[PDB]
This record gives C-alpha cells, structure tokens and sequence, in this order.
RNA sequence: GUGAAGAUUUUCACUGACCCGGUGAGGCGGGGGGGCGAGCCGGGCUCUCGCUUCUGGCGCCAAGCGCCCGGCCGGCCGGGCGCGACCCGCUCCGGG
RNA sequence: UCAGUCGGUCCUGAGAGAUGGGCGAGCGCCGUUCCGAAGGGACGGGCGAUGGCCUCCGUUGCCCUCAGCCGAUCGAAAGGG
C-alpha cells in the first residue's frame, strides 16, 4: 500500500518549516557570572514581529562585560513592556514584569 | 606567561620553502605560443580592405589563446608599428578576427601593401 | 625472557591486574577517534608472533569497529 | 614638587560597572581533545581501585638513594658508538704489532639474567606505557632474592644507556672500590622493597575522591558531627 | 563501578564510565583578607555581604604605587617586573 | 557578430556540497558547526640582511604583541551590483 500522509510527514521535503523571514530564535541569554552573582542590565531598543509566531518578541542590547561590545538578544515579549525600558536580569534583579531572575 | 582567552588556538609554526634534490622537469618548457604563431594570417576580404582604407586599422586572423595585450605586442615587434586599440572577436568558424587600429602617425595603407595584402 | 611472562599475564584476562588496564584501555581508545595511527604496538610480544618487528617500515594503526 | 595633574583613576571591577580585565583563565581554557584525555586519564588514575601489582611502581624510590643510585651507575655506562670503534681500533693495531662489568639494559637481558640470579640490583623505570611489560619483575626479583628498586624516569634512567628510554637496568657486577657503596645500596634497597613485600602486594592504590567531592562530604560530616556531639555533651 | 544501612536481595547515597544543556568552554570548590546584624568577656565562635534601579548618555586597549635596567649631558629620553585585579587545587561549568 | 561603461564575471537567497566526525562488508553514505590544535593575517616594537646619492625608505627572514566569528566552496544573463 501507499505510505500515507502522516509518514511522508516525517521526511522534510516539502512540510519543513518556513523560517526565511523569521528574525531568529528567541532565546534568553547564557548563564554567565553577571546573572549567577549579580545583575546585568539591558534597553529595549524595539519590539519585532516574528512571522510564524503568535507572539512578538522584544531586541534587548546589554553590554558586554568581559568585552569592550553591546551584545543584542531576542527574548519573549510580556505584554506591559516598551522601547526604551531598562530590563535586569540576573539572581539580584529585582521582581518585577520584564526582568528574568531564577 | 599567561593565558588571557578562554579558547585555545593552533600555536603558528615554522614552515620553510622548496628544495629540492633535482628539478621535477629537466628543461622549462619552450613557448609555443610565440610572436609568430599568435598571428597566423591578415584578412583579404572586402570589408577588411574598406576597413584598412577608413578606420587606419588591420585585420588579421589569430588563436583563441590569445590576450588583446599579447597581440598588441605581438603586431608591434613583427612591423614595428604602434598599436592604438585592439578589438577582438571569435568568428562562428572559431578563429578569432582581430582588429588592430594603429597610432595616427602610422598609415594602414602603406603597412598592408609593404607586408603584402592588397 | 619477558615475551614469556607477558604472554601468560595476557593470558589472564579475568583477573583484576589486566582487567583493570582492560578498561582503562579501552576507555581510552573510545575517546579517540575511529581510525589512527599509534606510535608503537601496545601488545609487543603479540606483534612479533604475527610478524611485527620493531624496524622503520612497520606501523601499527588501532582501529575500532562497532559490535 | 609634583605635578598636580597626575590624579589617579581607579577602576571598579564590580558587576555589571566595568569591562572585566584580562587575568588568568588557565582553568576554563577549551584544551584540544588529547591534552583533555591525557589529563582525564591521570584523573581516572587517581580515582579508579589501582590494584597492588600496578600501584606499587607509584611508591618509589626517595631522591637522595636515587641521586646516589645515579652516581654509581654512572661508573659502569656501556661504550658509545665511537669509542666502541676506537676501542676496536686499538686492538686492531695491537694485534698487528678483558671487558670490565657494564650495564644490563633491556627487560628481556634483565629477566634473563634475574632468573638465574645473576644479579646483585635491578632498577625499573615506572613511568613505562603499558605496565605489563615490567609487572612482573618486582614479584620475580622478590621470588628470586636479587634486590630490586623502582627509580621516576624512564628518561633518565634511558640516559645512563645512551638511547633514549629503556625500562629496566641490571648491576650483575662491580669493581672492588665500588664494592661497599653497593652494598651500602643494596641493603636500603632490599628493606625498602625486597623486605616489605607482604605490604606491597597488600596495599591497593587509587580509589581518592575529587577535591569538590571531599570537601562536600567533609562539610557535611562536620556539621552533623558538630551538631551532634557539642549539644548532647 | 564505589560505599552505608535492612533482610543474594532492597533502600539510601557518590561519579568515574555513559547521557543532555551552555559557552568565544569567562571568574568552580575550598582557604585568606575587607564590611553589615545577633547573642558573651579592646578579644573569640557561627552566620551574612562582596560594591551597578528615577532617565533610550559614556565606559576596552590602566591611572596610581613600589623595585630594577639602558642611552645622553642633578637634568633629558626610552624600557622591564609585581601589586593594582588575593592564594591553592584533580575534572570548563551545570543537570542526570 | 569589434565593449572598462551592454550582460556574464562579483555577492548571496531557497538549496547544494567537501574537510573534522560518525556510519558503512563496500562503491560510498549521513551530517554543515555538529564528538575539531579550524588564524598563514596585522597597527606597532625589537634583531639581522639587501638595494638605491646606504640619508631615509621599500622588499623581506626571525621574535614580541594584537586579532572572534560561522564555517572551504558552488548557487540568479528577471534579486543586490
Ligand atoms: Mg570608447
Ligand atoms: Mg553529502
Ligand atoms: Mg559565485
Ligand atoms: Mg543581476
């Protein structure tokens, strides 16, 4: 018999996923020194549509601190957070909406 | 000495040139694309002669393999004749036709009828 | 000769003594990659009785096959 | 007399409130794969059960018998290449117009000439790849009375030879002036190893826990311990 | 694979084989040193901190100190090292 | 059938495809950053050699020091150029 749709689903010819205009994964930053003793603190420079997502996604720059450099990152967007708004994040970052502490 | 970046590279060594016991061939091998066999016959059609009595240039009939610059040099140590421009196309027969527009002081008329076309 | 107390101590795979270079051996070895060259035979008296000597030209390469 | 512009502006190495200077990472340093296995292995080394037949070339000589041990062996060195030749030389033109002792190399001469007790000391290099080349030797001197050491080095001990390595060196016989000195030897040796063998083939080797590991358990034992005995007495 | 308990087996443990995640394997475990509160006689022990939160700015390629060395005529020019930026360690950190 | 100026040639898109690695009896296959010592570069400084009015500079040979990148490479005669 012929294979049925549920199989040839499996093998990526024509159902992988469409990821041209997507502006990349959002993932939140690497464990670090900064996050595991203290805080980092980043700006949220502009909020991004990602297509093929139901939700937006927020660009945060934070400031390289073992190198001269401003490292951006794309994280989860929570509704109540804006352009320009301080975002910490780390063990000593304070509770509130935007901040990712453990 | 210590180590500053976190990441470890290849340490760069010392590499030293060729030597060798013998060369890998005995002669180098002779040019055969010379100034004569670059050019292998100048055009006699009638096109070519309106060309020549018009434009003061020269056709002539050469390889495939051969550069714009190569054939200015070429015309120029075979009729010591300065080269203006150089125009080259490949002719559906596969020969490439050359047009060799000559500087102002020389003639083309003089040139083709003392190398022997007219 | 040593050969001769080698090969009796290879012999005695089950004990301890070779059990525990065994696994260290081959714990080694799976680290390594599939296919390279080693510079001198891990079993000498083995090599010579399949033909090895120790002269320029032979070259031992461990290589390892999935079960 | 200073000048009043040379103020100092010091750097606040805090969280977050300055770029982190460029200091020592010899620990966190990505190490290409063999320098991560050759040091993992000394690691397994340490923590795996090391039975007694290997761990007792990690107890070895100390370094004042061994820098002596090297003093007397630097009497009896074999002929390099050269002087071999001119010692043919010599006879060669003798002849147209007896070999004092030398050294046993090599674990096949070694063992061969221990069997039969042919030898007053043997000395074993204990940093040989596999150990089962020279396992065997310290339980064979033992069995048969010819006193043994185990010397750091295969190296150096290669050195007396003039190779590059050799695993095993034999004094078979010594001359009259450096007859006491190998004796003064040998008998040090003999009580080292020869004399404790029962507790060489008893103690085990190995089976040692990280730093992290017993600093952990440590913590803990004491604070239960702390806790248990202060308050009941 | 290594232990401790219960009756070869069960449970609780350890990692070291093996597995997963992060990274430009960037500050891991201890010890020392510097403050913040508790309770005793200027002192001792346990514990805690280790420097950034009013704002869409900037922040790297060392200042400062101490100790050596070179050339030139006490002065001039140009270098090196250590603290600044604590020490020792056996797995890069974590999770199984 | 004549081009520095028209196109290809350059770049990369969806994709394709070696090295490391793994698999495979095997031709080979998978995989494209993943189980990698992945830099052939350089401001500047020092040592030494050459040439030119050996002034000053250039080519170097060696050492110190600095250096991220994302993967060799291919992929459009309607995309960028
Ligand atoms: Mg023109
Ligand atoms: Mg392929
Ligand atoms: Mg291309
Ligand atoms: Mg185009």
């Amino acid at each position: 018999g012929r294979v049925i749709r549920g199989q040839r689903k499996g093998a990526g010819s024509v159902f992988r996923a469409h990821v041209k205009h997507r502006k990349g994964a959002a993932r939140l930053r690497a464990v670090d020194f900064a996050e595991r003793h203290g805080y980092i603190k980043g700006i949220v420079k502009d909020i991004i549509h990602d297509p093929g997502r139901g939700a937006p996604l927020a660009k945060v720059v934070f400031r390289d601190p073992y190198r001269f450099k401003k490292r951006t990152e794309l994280f989860i967007a929570a509704e109540g957070i804006h352009t320009g708004q301080f975002v910490y994040c780390g063990k000593k970052a304070q509770l509130n909406i935007g901040n990712v502490l453990p | 000495k210590i180590r500053t970046s976190p990441t470890f590279r290849r340490p760069k060594t010392l590499r030293l040139r060729r030597q060798p016991k013998y060369p890998r061939k005995s002669a180098p091998r002779r040019n055969k694309l010379d100034h004569y066999a670059i050019i292998k016959f100048p055009l006699t059609t009638e096109s070519a002669m309106k060309k020549i009595e018009d434009n003061n240039t020269l056709v002539f009939i050469v390889d495939v393999k051969a550069n714009k610059h190569q054939i200015k040099q070429a015309v120029k140590k075979l009729y010591d004749i300065d080269v203006a421009k150089v125009n080259t196309l490949i002719r559906p027969d596969g020969e490439k036709k050359a047009y060799v527009r000559l500087a102002p002081d020389y003639d083309a008329l003089d040139v083709a009828n003392k190398i022997g076309i007219i | 000769g040593a050969y001769k107390y080698i090969q009796e101590l290879w012999r005695k795979k089950q004990s301890d003594v070779m059990r525990f270079l065994l696994r260290v051996r081959c714990w080694q070895y799976r680290q390594l990659s599939a296919l390279h060259r080693a510079p001198r035979p891990t079993r000498p008296d083995k090599a010579r009785r399949l033909g090895y000597k120790a002269k320029q030209g032979y070259v031992i390469y461990r290589i390892r096959v999935r079960r | 007399v200073v000048n009043p512009l040379f103020e100092k502006r010091p750097k606040n190495f805090g969280i977050g409130q300055d770029i982190q200077p460029k200091r020592d990472l010899t620990r966190f340093v990505k190490w290409p794969r063999y320098i991560r296995l050759q040091r993992q292995r000394a690691i397994l080394y340490k923590r795996l059960k090391v039975p007694p037949a290997i761990n007792q070339f990690t107890q070895v000589l100390d370094r004042q018998t061994a820098t002596q041990l090297l003093k007397l062996a630097h009497k009896y060195r074999p002929e390099t290449k050269q002087e071999k030749k001119q010692r043919l030389l010599a006879r060669a033109e003798k002849k147209a117009a007896k070999r004092p002792p030398v050294l046993r190399a090599g674990v096949n001469t070694v063992t061969t000439l221990v069997e039969n007790k042919k030898a007053q000391l043997v000395v074993i290099a204990h940093d040989v790849d596999p150990i089962e080349l020279v396992v065997f030797l310290p339980a064979l001197c033992r069995k048969m009375g010819v006193p043994y050491c185990i010397l750091k080095g295969k190296a150096r001990l290669g050195r007396l030879v003039h190779r590059k390595t050799c695993t095993t060196v034999a004094f078979t016989q010594v001359n009259s002036e450096d007859k006491g000195a190998l004796a003064k030897l040998v008998e040090a040796i003999r009580t080292n190893y020869n004399d404790r063998y029962d507790e060489i083939r008893r103690h085990w080797g190995g089976n040692v826990l990280g730093p992290k590991s017993v600093a952990r358990i440590a913590k803990l034992e004491k604070a239960k311990a702390k806790e248990l005995a202060t308050k009941l007495g």
